[PDB]
């Protein structure tokens, strides 16, 4: 049951090192910067070139952030702006508004139970179908 | 809201008693640390070397 | 079942000391 | 003093067979000492020596023998037996079932190294448990009262609600220091989920321990989890003096792991294929409970287990009832009627119940009640027979009012909420208020002091 | 020679041991650096194989094996009385004592009676230097208790012409008390004798049994009686009383000595022992005495070690033989000899034999059997004459509830008396739940000529409490699919005067004061009165259902609704607070008011 | 009233958690100690072996204590190159004391084409001829085998004896 | 590399040279390659239960030991195929091979080789990031209906060294490569998993939300919630099928996995002829729920590990899309056939039998397998969960 030792620190690295490529993604000029702050501790061993095995034996020693409920709802949060932002990708949407359903989702108790959830999940089933689809009156 | 506010209150309640713990367990380590160091050492040095107690002839 | 299990046993048992008293 | 010769490492693996690995050239095997195994993946594993003849060594391995190879697997004999780091610490956390934490805590920092064993507690230094718990549940606490350090297991068909009644016992057990250690073997998590939140929900924590062993966790584990939990409860009992009880959940699936262990070693079978031993090896288990001379400390039991295609005379029962001092059953026969809990008091027997009741304990007349309640409950299932083949109008008057007491009794004695505590006095007055619907001549357990003292109240 | 051998393997309670040349088989052996004893079990070459008595956890390959020369053995003497001892005869209260520790250590080599107390000791007078004495000769009383005159005498194979012999005066186990000389060979004894457990005691004749074994219950005494000598089983599922009757015929008896086994039996027994035997109290010449003083305990609960299940048995009738030989009238509880039959199906599996049923080893039947025979009433040994007996009562806990169960089925084969215990009476609370449909003795024929003695009137009461259960079945077959409308008057009356008979005269509260203890003049009592209204109910139907003036059940019911509380309150009469001449009294009164009342319906 | 009894718990559930959380934070800060002392302790012998006289002794004990639990006819030491000199001595003392103390030849080898890691501190390693079973003394080895089984005796010294504790049964 | 066949007797045969074999590594027996799994070692010796009848086996026949326990290739191709319960594609046996057997020996790659597949690598990723075990390294395009996540194998971690640039690729194209610990694993989108180890998540998550199957009685007075576990008596007279057909016709089910344990033959090849004529409503179009299922159908003739091992293949099947983040389905249509095939294993191993001839290990590997359904959160990064829903028939 649960995870060995080994594998329970590799996905914590995994999940610091993911933060940091969805950060970069999320924000390639460093514009949000409030965001940004609530990732600090993270991404610098990410933003530093760390060997895999360093951060591990940092993550080991309690240098890295290393409990997964915490670093789950921190990433599920920045992940879900991610999947916003890409599954507008046509129209780039405004940085208050950006750190405003931030804000929000922070706020809320579980981000897989809210309606956000279920309107980002229906604007990636058309989004995703129309990228494939050819061309018909209704897809048109 | 109230059951909120009390939470918040109650997270740092328990994040200053764990601070005090802390320093406690700092304190007394810090008063002990020098003779079980030299114990572990001093036990880790003297080998005694022996065979099992069952080996014959 | 286990009357007859332990019975096989005791055969193979008797087959390997035989298989050793031939050395 | 500790143990200073360095461990020897074998890779003398002569054989594997079902969970077995038979390690050759071993230099004075300990019996039943654990060796560490590392796979040829190295993967740590751990096993016990459970046969030794010259320099061969019988190691049965915890987590399975899959992957175990004859060249490559190093086996790391400890020179000593199955010890538990025990220490207070061990409240508020939870550990897997070979006692690693899997709270994501640290590994206990132990203050003794307790055999997991035990031993045996002299019968002259154990106390007679006198003193009653109440366990806020009428059925119980009436009819079945449990004593300060008495073993007595729920027994249970299975689907039913035992886990919600021991959940009860733990959230309303006192008496008329204090602490639980939990132990299951093979639960599902949708089960060690439950007991885990119920008592993180009850802000318990401060004061348990939990052992488990969950459903896909290898299955010898079993076999040390209840003794992993009760090594722990000795600490707490005997070393520290606090009342604990113990939960030990489906000793089925602890039975069945025996039965697993025997059919591979082909060990002699008893009945339904259980290992012969059996007895002894639940006495091992059960008999860790009880008072003991000049310790104000205490290990109460509460096993539960699954009946299998409800058969009382089934081995696991059987031996259970046969080693622990009285049984709690409970039935689909009032679960199924939503009779919650479903506790059937005519074949529940408490042993210690005739100390644990009377003056100081209980009210004077707790004795008769329940012997009289057990006689009209009885008749009631009796005469609800004769009905159901003669009808109603063959029955007496007083047949009908047996049934009308079976209905009453079942409805007001046995039925309580899950959040509803009853005390024992409150009980027997609920007794006496089902009592009364009987003329005080039909009475025929009950002492005419008694009656004369509490039948007109 | 090596006096040791060495551990060659082990597999739990069996250890095979190499350099044994020359071992007896049964000789007690000391295993490992903690010496657990162990004893031989099997020989197969210059090697052993030992049935260890402790929990082996921890034994390597090449510990020491000492051998002794001894069999298992138990020592006999003073200081036996009130000690509570482990399957190995090693006393508890002393391991308690010397630890300091709630638990049993591994290995204590605690001697079994102890040297430092001194005992009184009266030498028999009659005996001199140059007197002729032989084996169980008494040589001595010791003063032991109030109750127990303990009488030292010469062990069974020793004989000679005594050489010297202790004054009156106090001495220890380890003191001479007594020294012999035969052909020209000197032999010193003090007043501890050490016997092999598994060889029976010798008796100049075994004596038929002739006297009953009075016990607490009801239903034991009247309907299924031990005798004196006598071997009975207790066959019965859990929780049906089957200690409850243990302990009440240890608490509540005519024998002059219990030793009580708890062979393989729960914890919690030998403590609830502990705690009622030293507070509960008979009486003798006006005095009053704790039980205690005439109990020995034989603990071996059922987590310790599954082989000294087997030498508790065999330690307690050991025990039981000793003060057999004294002349007391001893009787011997064992409270699982199917959890004694589960430690031989055990080694049996370690060793690989064959086995007969259920796991069981074939020789199970002759391990019964040469258990419960070694029961009776005996002429003893030696000069003074005793007639001493030891009466065996075997709580055999079958498997399941089943007593189809090999251990049943053979000891059914052994005892002569048989007290079946119904799950379905348990449940009910009927306590005791004694069967009385299954449940047998073979013993009535032999005490008839004391009932026809002591109880003149009894016997024939006896055969018709049978004969009225014994109808109720056959009438309740009949009821289950009809209707208690379909039988005759009479058999109303059988029915409720079964109804009687099972509600206040075979079930019995051995807890509550009035029902604790039930004298046999209670007993024959209270079934004279639910007889005599069985005779005059069953009168008064069969001279009236012939004519219009008919008297049925529902007629005798509501004119003496009031004797039928009466009778059966007889039980509520408490011989602590009522005096015999008052119970037999108000006895008397039902008598009368019944055939009164019945003369009143004709 | 339903979903106020939902508020409700969900307050002491999470004061629950955070009581849990607080605990466990404390047991970390023990475990922590402890580690810290064992690198400490790992550290002072990584000391002690820069000088030859007192690591000789350890190797004189380390090398004799491994013959003493293999007891085959055929062994093979393992050192790293920098002990190699100072194992080479221990042996050749080791030999002697080991033959009077089992009352028999043996032959000793050091494994000069496989030698331990440069990143332990010090001690040996020793095998059989065949490979098949060896014994680890190790520096390292040593003070997890002995610090494992004193941490009885540490947890009293570096946070105070439990005053609950009091009987040791 | 390999032993030699030493005796042989019925399906089991000792092998000799086996010292560098491993307890339940799976074993290629014979010059035909039959596949065994070591029940037993014994020194340089091993005993292998092979699973294919040995009629034919030589003393002296090579024994070729795959580095492996019993395992399922999983990967993109498993969607509308076929395969017996030791994962042995069933359709390509046929088309290969052109008989109407399955050959004694079957040599056959679980998932087809050059076959070419559109693979989309993680657009992310880049040489020297960090990666753990059930990271999303691409997608594979492989239908409309479900797109293949590819993933990190669970074990598997470190720093990318080379990722494959989008493009077409069989299943042993290597799409990624990673160091850890100085040493690189390269790997093919094809990963491999033992069939009877519990495919690992990073919680356990408790089942709250409902599969709705699409019928009234069901959906209403009885729900079974996603990650939940059933049954279903599979007799006769009962239509068992009507169930089965609605959940593949409707459920909320992402995936459904089907395990025949040991069918009547006929029956069998009743279901194997349905599904792929059964259809379902997608974005407006009606399209084969073979785009959407996998079928691991055995009849009560075919080894009897294949029948045992049935469910651990498509349990370890609907672990694998659970961790993709899919709602998985499953079915078996009579458990009592597995046990069966569990009863018959034993019988062979000479096992003490338990309750009505069963082993004693029923009750645990019964309970062990429906165990692993649930909703979970899936290892690695992308913070998915996902669920396995287990429908085992029951036939009394
Ligand atoms: N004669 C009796 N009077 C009252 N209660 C009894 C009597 N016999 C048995 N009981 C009750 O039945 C319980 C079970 O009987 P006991 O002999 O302890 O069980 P077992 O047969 O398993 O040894 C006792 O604890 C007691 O409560």
């Amino acid at each position: 049951g649960g995870l060995t030792s080994e594998q329970y620190h590799s996905q914590v690295v995994g999940k610091i090192g993911y933060i940091a490529r969805c950060m970069q993604t999320i924000d390639p000029e460093n514009n949000l910067k409030k965001i940004r702050e609530d990732y600090q501790d993270v991404l610098i061993w990410a933003e530093k070139n760390y060997r895999f095995e360093e951060i591990l034996e940092a993550s080991k020693s309690g240098k890295c952030p290393n409990d997964l409920d915490a670093l789950s709802r921190r990433s599920l949060i920045l992940q879900e702006l991610l999947r916003l932002v890409s599954s507008i990708s046509p129209f780039k949407m405004k940085l208050d508004l950006i750190e405003s359903q931030y804000e929000k989702m922070k706020q809320h108790v579980n981000l897989w139970k809210s309606d956000y959830h279920v309107k980002l999940n229906q604007l990636n089933q058309l989004t995703d179908y129309l990228k494939n689809a050819a061309p018909t009156p209704k897809n048109n | 809201a109230a059951a909120l506010g009390s939470h918040g209150s109650c997270s740092s309640e328990v994040e200053k008693e764990t601070q005090e713990k802390m320093t406690i367990l700092q304190n007394y380590f810090e008063q002990n640390r020098d003779e079980v160091l030299d114990n572990l050492l001093a036990f880790v040095c003297d080998i005694r070397p022996e065979i099992h107690e069952n080996y014959r002839i | 079942f286990y009357r007859l299990k332990k019975i096989q046993e005791k055969k193979k048992i008797i087959k390997e000391k035989s298989e050793k008293d031939l050395e | 003093n500790y143990l200073s010769q360095p461990r020897l490492t074998y890779k003398t693996v002569s054989g594997v067979n079902g969970p077995l690995v038979i390690l050759d050239h071993v230099k004075f095997p300990r019996y039943a000492e654990i060796v560490h195994l590392t796979l040829p993946d190295g993967t740590k594993r751990s096993g016990q020596v459970l046969e030794v003849s010259g320099s061969k060594a019988v190691v049965q391995v915890f987590e399975g023998t899959s992957g175990i190879d004859a060249k490559k697997t190093s086996c790391e004999f400890t020179g000593d037996i199955l010890r538990t780091p025990v220490s207070e610490d061990m409240l508020g956390r939870v550990f897997n079932g070979s006692g690693k934490p899997i709270d994501r805590g640290p590994v206990v920092l132990a203050e003794d190294f307790l055999d997991i064993m035990g031993q045996p507690i002299n019968p002259q230094c154990r106390i007679y448990p006198e003193e009653m718990i109440q366990t806020g549940i009428s059925a119980i606490d009436g009819m079945n009262s449990i004593a300060r350090g008495q073993k007595i297991p729920i027994f249970s068909a299975a689907g039913l609600p035992h886990n919600e009644i021991a959940a009860q016992i733990c959230r309303q057990a006192g008496l008329v220091n204090f602490a639980i250690v939990f132990a299951a073997m093979g639960v599902n998590m949708e089960t060690a989920r439950f007991f885990k939140s119920d008592f993180e929900e009850n802000g318990s924590m401060d004061n348990v321990c939990l052992f488990l062993n969950l459903a896909n966790d290898p299955t010898i584990e079993r076999i040390i989890t209840p003794r992993l939990a009760l090594t722990t409860a000795e600490f707490l009992a005997y070393q520290c003096e606090k009342h604990v009880l113990v939960i030990l959940t489906d000793m089925s699936s602890y039975a069945e792991a025996l039965r697993e262990v025997s059919a591979a070693r082909e060990e002699v079978p008893g009945r339904r294929g259980f290992p012969g031993y059996m007895y002894t090896d639940l006495a091992t288990i059960y008999e860790r409970a009880g008072r003991v001379e000049g310790r104000n400390g205490s290990i109460t039991q509460i096993p539960i287990l699954t009946m299998p295609n409800d058969d009382i005379t089934h081995p696991i029962p059987d031996l259970t009832g046969y080693i622990t001092e009285g049984q709690i059953y409970v039935d689909r026969q009032l679960h199924n009627r939503q009779i919650y809990p479903p506790i059937n008091v005519l074949p529940s027997l408490s042993r210690l119940m005739k100390s644990a009741i009377g003056e100081g304990m209980t009210r004077k007349d707790h004795a008769d009640v329940s012997n009289q309640l057990y006689a009209c409950y009885a008749i009631g299932k009796d005469v609800q027979a004769m009905k159901a083949v003669v009808g109603e109008e063959a029955l007496t008057s007083d047949d009908l009012l047996y049934l009308e007491f079976l209905q009453k009794f079942e409805k007001n004695f046995i039925t309580q909420g899950p959040y509803e505590n009853r005390t024992v006095y409150e009980t027997l007055d609920i007794g006496w208020q089902l009592l009364r619907i009987f003329p005080k001549e039909m009475l025929k357990r009950i002492p005419q002091s008694t009656l004369s003292e509490f039948y007109p109240r | 020679e090596s006096t040791f051998g060495y551990v060659h393997g082990v597999s739990g309670p069996v250890v095979t041991a190499c350099d044994m040349a020359g071992a007896a088989m049964y000789e007690l052996v000391r295993v490992g650096h903690s010496e657990l004893v162990g004893e031989i079990i099997r020989l197969e070459g210059d090697m052993a194989t030992i049935q260890v008595y402790e929990e082996t956890s921890g034994v390597s390959v090449g510990d020491p094996v000492l051998r002794t020369g001894k069999p298992l053995s138990v020592e006999l003497g003073p200081g036996i009385m009130g000690a509570i001892f482990d399957g190995i005869q090693r006393p508890l209260s002393d391991i308690s004592s010397q630890t300091q520790s709630i638990y049993i250590p591994r290995g204590v080599n605690v001697s079994a009676l102890s040297r430092d107390i001194k005992w009184e000791f009266i030498p028999s007078k009659n005996l001199r230097v140059g007197s002729h004495i032989t084996g169980g000769d008494i040589y001595g009383i010791v003063n032991e208790n109030s109750l127990i005159k303990h009488k030292i005498m010469l062990p069974p194979r020793s004989r000679g012409s005594v050489t010297y012999i202790a004054p009156p005066g106090n001495y220890d186990a380890s003191d001479v008390v007594l020294e012999l000389e035969f052909e020209g060979v000197k032999e010193k004894l003090s007043m501890v004798q050490v016997w092999p457990v598994r060889q029976v005691r010798p008796v100049t004749e075994k004596l038929p049994a002739n006297h009953p074994l009075l016990t607490g219950q009801r239903v034991l005494d009247a309907l299924f009686p031990c005798v004196q000598g006598g071997t009975t089983a207790i066959p019965g599922a859990f929780g049906c009383g089957k200690t409850v009757i243990s302990q009440s015929l240890s608490k509540y008896s005519n024998s002059d000595v219990i030793i009580y086994v708890g062979c393989g039996e729960r914890g919690n027994e030998m403590s609830e022992v502990l705690r009622d035997f030293p507070e509960l109290t008979m009486e003798v010449d006006g005095k009053v005495e704790s039980i205690m003083k005439r109990t020995a305990l034989v603990a071996n609960t059922s987590n310790m070690p599954v082989a000294a299940r087997e030498a508790s048995i065999y330690t307690g009738i050991t025990l039981s033989e000793y003060f057999r030989d004294m002349g007391y009238h001893v009787s011997m509880m064992a409270d699982s000899t199917s959890r004694w039959a589960e430690a031989l199906r055990e080694i049996s599996g370690r060793l690989a034999e064959m086995p007969a049923d259920s796991g069981y080893p074939a020789y199970l039947g002759a391990r019964l059997a040469s258990f419960y025979e070694r029961a009776g009433r005996v002429k003893c040994l030696g000069n003074p004459e005793r007639e001493g007996s030891v009466s065996i009562v075997g709580a055999v806990s079958p498997p399941g509830g089943d007593f189809s169960d090999p251990v049943t089925s053979a000891t059914l084969g052994i005892v002569q008396v048989f007290w079946g215990l119904d799950k379905k009476l348990a449940q009910r609370k009927h306590f005791p739940s004694v069967n009385w449909l299954i449940s047998y003795s073979k013993y009535m024929r032999a005490l008839d000529e004391y009932y026809d003695k002591h109880f003149t009137e009894f016997v024939p009461l006896r055969t018709k409490a049978k004969e009225i259960l014994q109808e109720e079945e056959d009438l309740a077959e009949i009821v289950q699919l009809v209707g208690k409308a379909s039988l005759a008057e009479t058999d109303k009356i059988t029915l409720e005067v079964a109804k009687l008979i099972k509600d206040d005269f075979l079930q019995q509260n051995g807890y509550t004061p009035y029902d604790r203890f039930c004298p046999f003049y209670k007993t024959v009592g209270m079934l004279s009165n639910m007889i005599s209204f069985y005779d005059m109910a069953r009168r008064a139907v069969e001279t009236t259902a012939q004519s219009d003036n008919k008297i049925t059940w529902s007629i005798i019911r509501e004119h003496m609704g009031e004797i039928l509380y009466k009778l059966s309150s007889m039980k509520f009469k408490d011989p602590v607070k009522d005096g015999e001449a008052k119970i037999k009294a108000d006895y008397a009164q039902l008598l009368e008011d019944m055939q009164n009342a019945f003369r009143s319906l004709e | 009233e339903k979903k106020e009894k939902q508020i409700e718990q969900q307050k002491k559930i999470q004061m629950s958690n955070l009581m849990n959380q607080a605990r466990l934070k404390v047991l970390r800060a023990r475990d922590d100690l402890i580690t810290d002392l064992l690198n400490e302790a790992k550290q002072r012998l990584s000391k002690v072996v820069k000088d030859t006289t007192r690591y000789q002794v350890l190797l004189d004990g380390l090398v004799l204590q491994g013959l003493y639990q293999l007891l085959e006819p055929r062994m093979i030491v393992r050192c790293r190159k920098q002990d190699f000199p100072l194992v080479k001595a221990a042996v050749q003392k080791a030999i002697p004391m080991y033959k009077i103390a089992t009352k028999k030849d043996v032959d000793v080898q050091i494994d000069l084409e496989a030698y331990l890691p440069e990143d332990i501190a010090g001690g040996v390693e020793i095998y059989n001829g065949d490979r098949k079973i060896k014994v680890s003394n190790t520096l390292e080895s040593r003070l997890d085998l002995i610090a494992q089984q004193m941490m009885p005796e540490v947890r009293g010294a570096l946070f105070g004896a439990n005053a609950n504790r009091k009987f040791l049964d």
